[PDB]
């Protein structure tokens, strides 16, 4: 029951996948080969990790996820790769031509040739549910096949699944890694075609996690495997609730339910403390408070943004670890004072979780392995400042109509970029309103 | 629970029809795009035979 | 799994063509027998792109030797890398263009044209996922600037949905070979403005006065400027050939390079011709791009920098971003994040570390009006003109080509005045 499907979708989708299994399997004792000594009941079980691994008669842990790329050079990766005994192959699909960071490719062109392919495979692992709860959909804004094929997806999904909870991990682009200069426009487009299809998305600014692996782990020049390691701990914050169970334990559900006041305002802030070497970790225990606090200092946001200029409309703590609440009461008063501007038409309590499984690393990483951390969700109108840059450069290019021919070739008309821009427009002007006092 | 059904299936039923409408609507601006191209290139064909058939004439 | 054709076609087609196969096949490990004696797995990951994998374990080039005259193939037959070469895909003639277009486009190439079509099928037909075709050839010939340009147009109607790329060498008179180059030059950019998706400008004028004045040659050969052009060509198919992320294939490097589809002629950059900031500078400068163009007389769409060679990925972050804010200038600002870089950790043969620089720069219309006043300094008079006529054209044609490449420099002058606010 309560079961989750995750789908990867591109490249950065797919990446982040294998670091976010691996991660699952080392939280829950899942070996490469999906073998889970402590899982005594075989073949299946209602166990908190049965939302995310099927279990088959042999003792495998299945994840309950499909790989979806329009080539196969980064799939093929996890099929030759350390856990390619942990998925069956029917879960990882490929193409052949890719979208070629053209959004119209991915939706259209090279995308409506597997749709229907991966739409099959997503209905056999949802037949496998007892009481499917919803999709977690991974991908790139700025690809061809993130962007498009993802819209394509969610579109395809919200068809065939009704209003089932949907909720995505986008990968918003950083010029640092940036492989696309059409990346604004694919951005627009694929936000603009999903907003109505999706409940809830965490938005990943690459250069956020760029700059916090540069400052805090000292790493000169971040590779996606650095980018994708913090993903995941971040990713692991969130889903803890649905994986773990606990005393403490609130359902990710219930936050949803403070962090969405409106269908459109459902574009959580995610931070998360600690990110700290090991060097520096060595006789230094982060306790409670200080984890806490970090919450609140901007250069820990998954998006640059400056919330002590917007508004808040909800706050979420989500500890893991030797955490219980008489401290985090504490660490919160402190805060209360020392910091948090909330909307007139919403309370200021914050929302707190604990989960009292301890943090894990993966090994060889950058990581250090605290005993406590935490991921704070909040719902601030200061978001909407990454809306803003993407929208300028947006505007920059489409006010010379520059690359626009690429898509227009594809099959798109010049209508659907002016109507994706003007509902970001209408967007923006949305967290505005959200934010001005009552009368 | 009426209405709320009635939502549901509204939206299922928009979601398909818009989605159609543009899976159609993409299919053929593609191709009245590459028909325009071809169209040219046999223009440019036209154009070589009565070259050739210019100097046939000299 | 994504397959490049490469076809080469006339005099100077051929020549640079067998000195590309000669570089590349050394990056990768092929000796002329077509066998593998490499030391690095990162030279086969990818060489698939450009060869084909036959009995034996050998590497034969997916390449299609064209010309309307067996003299220059017969060279490259007997030639170092002659044996590897698929002696079927050899497509010679007899008659010749006689440094004709019109000969090469409308008659005596015309006639040899299906012949050529038939090796390309053949060489499609057996691709897992073709991207597209790479033309080598000159624009101021007959066989290389007429039968070139037409061989585009008949492959566009057979695959309209692939990638069309061309090393196109540009005529100089200080390497002139005949008089009516500038009328063959604009009939050729006629065609390519139309049937292309991306050009890399060979301009031959540069590659003298880099020989000259840079290399110290007192009289530069064609080899000389060959050994140029091959550094040239290895650098910007890198990307193509070594695996990685950024413009790893044709079409994604279109998709980044050409903003609107008339405008895809590029400024291709070597470097050296030594740290990382020095060979960020000589990237930029002015006297290391391959076409007579000065980039500061313009402004620059978009750019596409490799960097080759073991080096710090920190400091090319670095230098590559202070080129941009020292020089801001000279980059449109309706275009954001223009300039992305590519890192290769396999240097080219003999240099520790090298850069290789693709640029879309409106400074590329100095090319473009000097070849157009060498063609009004002829067609004003009718000079020549029976050359042409003679095989069934008009002057019709020509005033369409010189109109073309004149609206071509306007739209290059359009973009270059044009600003955000
Ligand atoms: N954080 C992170 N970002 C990535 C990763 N891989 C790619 N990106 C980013 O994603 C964007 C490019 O999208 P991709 O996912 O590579 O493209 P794609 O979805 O495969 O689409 P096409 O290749 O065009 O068909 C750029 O912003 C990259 O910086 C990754 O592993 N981690
Ligand atoms: N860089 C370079 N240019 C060449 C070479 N051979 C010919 N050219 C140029 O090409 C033009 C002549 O074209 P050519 O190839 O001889 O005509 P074709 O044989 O009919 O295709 C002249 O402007 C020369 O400058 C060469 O080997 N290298
Ligand atoms: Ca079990
Ligand atoms: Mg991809
Ligand atoms: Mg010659």
């Amino acid at each position: 029951m309560r079961e989750c499907i995750s789908i990867h979708v591109g490249q950065a989708g797919v990446q982040i996948g294998n670091a976010c299994w691996e991660l699952y399997c080392l939280e829950h004792g899942i070996q490469p080969d999906g073998q889970m000594p402590s899982d005594k009941t075989i073949g299946g079980g209602d166990d908190s990790f049965n939302t995310f691994f099927s279990e088959t008669g042999a003792g495998k842990h299945v994840p309950r996820a499909v790989f979806v790329d329009l080539e196969p050079t980064v799939i093929d990766e996890v099929r030759t790769g350390t856990y390619r005994q942990l998925f069956h192959p029917e879960q990882l699909i490929t193409g052949k031509e890719d979208a070629a960071n053209n959004y119209a490719r991915g939706h259209y062109t090279i995308g409506k040739e597997i749709i229907d392919l991966v739409l099959d495979r997503i209905r056999k692992l949802a037949d496998q549910c007892t009481g499917l709860q919803g999709f977690l959909v991974f991908h790139s804004f700025g690809g061809g096949t993130g962007s498009g094929f993802t819209s394509l997806l969610m579109e395809r999904l919200s068809v065939d699944y009704g209003k089932k909870s949907k909720l995505e991990f986008s990968i918003y682009p950083a010029p640092q890694v940036s492989t696309a200069v059409v990346e604004p426009y694919n951005s627009i487009l694929t936000t603009h075609t999903t907003l109505e299809h999706s409940d809830c998305a965490f938005m990943v600014d690459n250069e956020a996690i760029y700059d916090i692996c540069r400052r805090n782990l000292d790493i000169e020049r971040p590779t996606y495997t650095n980018l994708n390691r913090l993903i995941s701990q971040i990713v692991s914050s969130i889903t803890a609730s649905l994986r773990f169970d606990g005393a403490l334990n609130v359902d990710l559900t219930e936050f949803q339910t403070n962090l969405v006041p409106y269908p459109r305002i459902h574009f959580p802030l995610a931070t998360y403390a600690p990110v700290i070497s090991a060097e520096k970790a060595y006789h230094e225990q982060l306790s409670v408070a200080e984890i806490t606090n970090a919450c609140f200092e901007p250069a820990n946001q998954m998006v640059k943004c400056d919330p002590r200029h917007g508004k808040y409309m909800a706050c979420c703590l989500l500890y893991r670890g030797d955490v219980v609440p008489k401290d985090v009461n504490a660490a919160i008063a402190t805060i209360k004072t020392k910091r948090i501007q909330f909307v007139d038409w919403c309370p200021t309590g914050f929302k707190v979780g604990i989960n009292y499984q301890p943090p894990t690393v993966v090994p060889g990483g950058d990581l250090a392995k605290v005993q406590r951390a935490v991921c704070m969700l909040s719902n601030t109108t200061a978001i909407a400042e990454a809306w803003a840059r993407l929208d300028h450069k947006f505007d920059l290019m489409y006010a010379k109509r520059a690359f626009v021919h690429w898509y227009v070739g594809e099959g798109m008309e010049e209508g659907e970029f002016s109507e994706a821009r003007e509902d970001m427009a209408a967007l923006e002007k949305d967290y505005e309103e959200v934010g001005v006092d009552s009368v | 629970i009426q209405k709320a059904i009635e939502e549901n299936n509204n939206f299922i039923k928009m979601a398909k029809e818009k989605l159609a409408q543009k899976m159609e609507s993409n299919k053929e601006n593609r191709e009245a795009h590459l028909a325009a191209m071809l169209e040219r290139l046999q223009e440019k064909d036209k154009h070589a035979e009565e070259v050739r058939k210019n100097k046939e004439l000299k | 799994m994504r397959e490049i054709v490469h076809i080469q076609a006339g005099q100077c087609g051929n020549q640079i063509g067998a000195k590309f196969w000669e570089v590349i096949s050394d990056e990768h490990g092929i000796d002329p027998t077509g066998s593998y004696h490499g030391d690095s797995d990162l030279q086969l990951e990818r060489i698939n792109v450009y060869y084909n994998e036959a009995t034996g374990n050998k590497y034969v080039p997916r390449a299609i030797l064209v010309d309307l005259e067996p003299g220059t193939m017969d060279s490259v037959r007997s030639g170092p890398f002659g044996q590897i070469f698929r002696p079927d895909n050899f497509v010679f003639g007899q008659s010749g263009a006689g440094n004709n277009w019109a000969k090469g486009h409308y008659t005596e190439g015309a006639e040899l044209v299906d012949s050529v079509l038939d090796v390309v099928r053949k060489e499609s037909e057996s691709c897992d996922c073709l991207q597209g075709f790479q033309l080598t050839h000159s624009l101021g010939g007959g066989t290389g600037s007429g039968m070139g340009t037409l061989l585009i147009s008949k492959i566009r109607e057979e695959y309209p949905d692939r990638i069309m790329n061309t090393f196109s060498v540009m005529p100089s008179p200080k390497v002139s070979d005949t008089v009516v180059e500038p009328y063959n030059a604009t009939l050729s950019v006629h065609q390519l403005v139309e049937n292309t998706d991306e050009t890399y400008c060979i301009d031959n004028e540069a590659l003298y006065d880099i020989c000259f004045r840079t290399l110290k040659l007192t009289t530069p050969t064609y080899g000389d400027l060959n050994h140029l052009v091959s550094a040239t060509m290895s650098g910007v198919t890198t990307c193509l050939r070594f695996p990685g992320q950024l413009n790893a294939d044709l079409r994604k490097l279109a998709v980044n390079m050409v903003p609107f589809p008339r405008l895809h002629f590029f400024m291709p950059g070597f470097a050296p011709l030594l740290t990382v900031p020095e060979l960020t500078q000589q990237m930029f400068d002015s006297k290391n791009m391959m076409a007579a163009c000065d980039p500061r007389h313009g402004r620059y769409l978009t750019v596409a920098a490799i960097f080759r060679g073991r080096m710090s990925m920190k400091e090319v972050d670095e230098q590559m971003l202070n080129v941009q804010n020292k020089n801001s200038s000279y980059f449109v600002e309706w275009i954001p994040n223009n300039v992305k870089t590519a890192v290769c950790d396999i240097p080219p043969r003999g240099l520790k570390m090298s850069a290789t620089f693709i640029g879309n720069s409106t400074a590329i219309q100095e090319l473009f009006k000097r070849i157009s006043e060498q063609f009004t300094a002829m067609f004003r008079r009718k000079a020549f003109l029976h050359w042409y006529t003679g095989e069934g054209m008009d002057e019709m044609e020509f005033t369409e080509a010189e109109s073309n490449m004149n609206d071509l420099v306007s739209e290059y002058q359009q973009y270059q005045d044009a600003t955000a606010d």
